[PDB]
């Protein structure tokens, strides 16, 4: 199963 | 005049400054040289170290692994329980401590996997809850990941990735080493040539400069020879970078600020096989012809002088000081010489059991082909003398006969050791720590005092990582090691503790012994 890549919006802030 | 607890707090306080004085590393690795081993079978209640547990490879990967076209590679995130293999260009991750794991793939890179890492992250860049950042070298590109690795139930990381639109074209440098520093610094190397890159990425897009970008420090220019690097070494207490060449050349980089590098020293064989003709004890062992095959950095808490342990493929441990040229203005050194030695042991593995002078000739880790080196002192050797099977020597300090020495002048690098087998084709590729980063103190006296943390951190413990599987090694303390004798004495006479019990006292002393 290819892994979800959560968005880079919850990644780096603000 | 004082009460009972005051008079106990005196005895703590001066027990306290007892384990503190445990000798620092430069005292008893003077210059000069050592082959001072005590060497205990692997199954014998005094070995440093044993195997606990071993964990296979997932046949999922092995699937994938025989599915591959040109090339294939194999890896240790030792650091959160984590192995991975790179086929092609798709990558795999899994928990190597989950008894049935399931594989985290990733497939979105275009071209060949030739390194991969996982690093700490730049402050103040990402959400907190992103604990560490995986970098992806491909002969195109390098590829930054962003990390979760949050604890669960179970005792084993939990592991989800997130994009971050972070990536750099390669250029026509290979990367096959990278690094990270406590800071989130990511440093590159490759099979190219000597060239240093370092990969900068920040959260905000400006319309002059990308989120993501990548230099080359080394700044060459001009006629170069053919060389190339076998392994980068990070010492963030130094702020010092390490690379080790094919011709076994030792460059040392600091970083004198948050995005400079400097090279400070540039120590070639030749060099070090010059200090060693100055010592008094000239070997064999090391020649123009020997191979230095691997580097271990050693920081400045456990030692102000020496700083970098060297490996050659003969099985000599190089122990080389640095200097910088002045007192203040971190402050780079500027020189690196070869100042101790410690020579192989000699007791070879055997399936039967076997029964004063420097020994400098010994052939047992004749050829070593990958040697790691971890706080206090903790060495793993893989010795390769026939192409099929690898052997592994550990040895660890004689913490023991260490802190009893007396006077200092008396004080040698006393090391016990073992041999513990691997099966036949278990190729050994990584050994990395899964516990944390051992210390005693905060400063060289004190720091390798293993007796003293018996009991406020657990043993160190190290993943193997061979072609077939994950190997659990374990240390052993004292109690572990007491514990066990006894344990075979459950079933003997009045004498036979006694006599257990006096190799104990002959070997740690009396007053810990009965502490054991």
């Amino acid at each position: 199963r290819k892994a979800k890549l959560l968005p880079m919006e919850e990644a780096l802030l603000p | 005049a004082l009460p009972p607890v005051a008079k106990a707090a005196q005895v703590v306080n001066q027990t306290l400054q007892l384990d503190d004085s445990y000798p620092d590393l430069d005292s008893y690795c003077r210059p000069g040289a050592s082959s001072d081993y005590e060497m205990q079978s692997s199954d014998s209640s005094w070995a440093p170290f044993h195997v606990v547990r071993h964990h296979n490879i997932p046949d999922k990967v092995f699937e994938h692994l025989n599915a591959g076209e040109v090339f294939t590679k194999l890896g240790l995130f030792a650091e959160i329980g984590y192995a991975w293999a790179s086929i092609d260009s798709s990558l795999f991750l899994w928990d190597y401590t989950h008894p049935n794991p399931e594989l985290i793939g990733y497939e979105e890179a275009t071209h060949t996997i030739t390194a991969v890492a996982l690093v700490p992250p730049k402050p103040g860049v990402f959400v907190k809850t992103i604990t560490h950042v995986l970098v992806v070298a491909t002969t195109s590109e390098i590829i930054l990941l962003g990390v979760s690795a949050t604890p669960t139930p179970s005792g084993s990381k939990s592991l989800t990735l997130y994009s971050t639109r972070m990536s750099v074209h390669r250029g026509g440098s290979d990367v096959s080493f990278i690094v990270g520093t406590k800071d989130g610094r990511i440093f590159l190397g490759g099979e190219s040539d000597t060239d240093i890159h370092e990969i900068f990425y920040q959260q905000e897009e400006r319309w002059f400069s990308s989120r993501c970008g990548k230099i080359n420090h080394s700044h060459p220019f001009g006629s170069r020879q053919q060389e190339w690097l076998r392994g980068l070494y990070v010492d963030d207490t130094r702020n010092l970078l390490y690379s080790l060449s094919n011709r076994s050349t030792i460059r040392t980089y600091h970083m004198e600020g948050p995005e400079k590098l400097t090279k400070v020293i540039e120590k070639d064989k030749t060099s070090c096989l010059r200090d060693f003709a100055h010592m008094a004890d000239s070997s064999p062992l090391f020649t123009d012809k020997t191979n230095i095959v691997a580097l271990s950095p050693i920081p400045a808490t456990e030692a102000s002088k020496l700083h970098l342990m060297a490996l050659t493929d003969t099985g000599c441990r190089l122990f080389l000081s640095a200097t910088s040229s002045a007192s203040y203005t971190a402050l780079a050194p500027q020189s690196m010489q070869l100042q101790f030695v410690k020579f192989p042991p000699r007791e070879s593995p055997t399936r039967i059991r076997t029964l004063s002078q420097l020994d400098k000739t010994s052939r047992a880790l004749d050829p070593s082909a990958l040697g790691f080196r971890f706080s206090p002192g903790y060495f793993f050797d893989v010795v390769r003398k026939h192409p099929n099977q690898d052997m592994l020597f550990v040895s660890a300090p004689d913490t023991g006969r260490i802190k009893v020495t007396q006077p200092a002048s008396a004080l040698k690098y006393f090391e016990q050791g073992t041999w513990i087998e691997l099966e036949n084709g278990n190729r050994t590729i990584e050994i990395g720590l899964t516990t944390a980063p051992f210390a005693a103190a905060k400063q060289p006296l004190g720091f390798g005092n293993e007796l003293a943390v018996q009991f406020d951190q657990v043993p160190g413990e190290f993943a193997v990582l061979t072609n077939t599987g994950v190997h659990i090694v374990r240390r052993r303390r004292l109690v572990d090691i007491f514990a066990k004798a006894l344990g075979n004495c459950v079933s003997a006479s009045d004498d036979a503790l006694e006599r257990e019990v006096r190799k104990f006292i002959n070997q740690y002393g009396r007053v810990e012994t009965i502490a054991a």
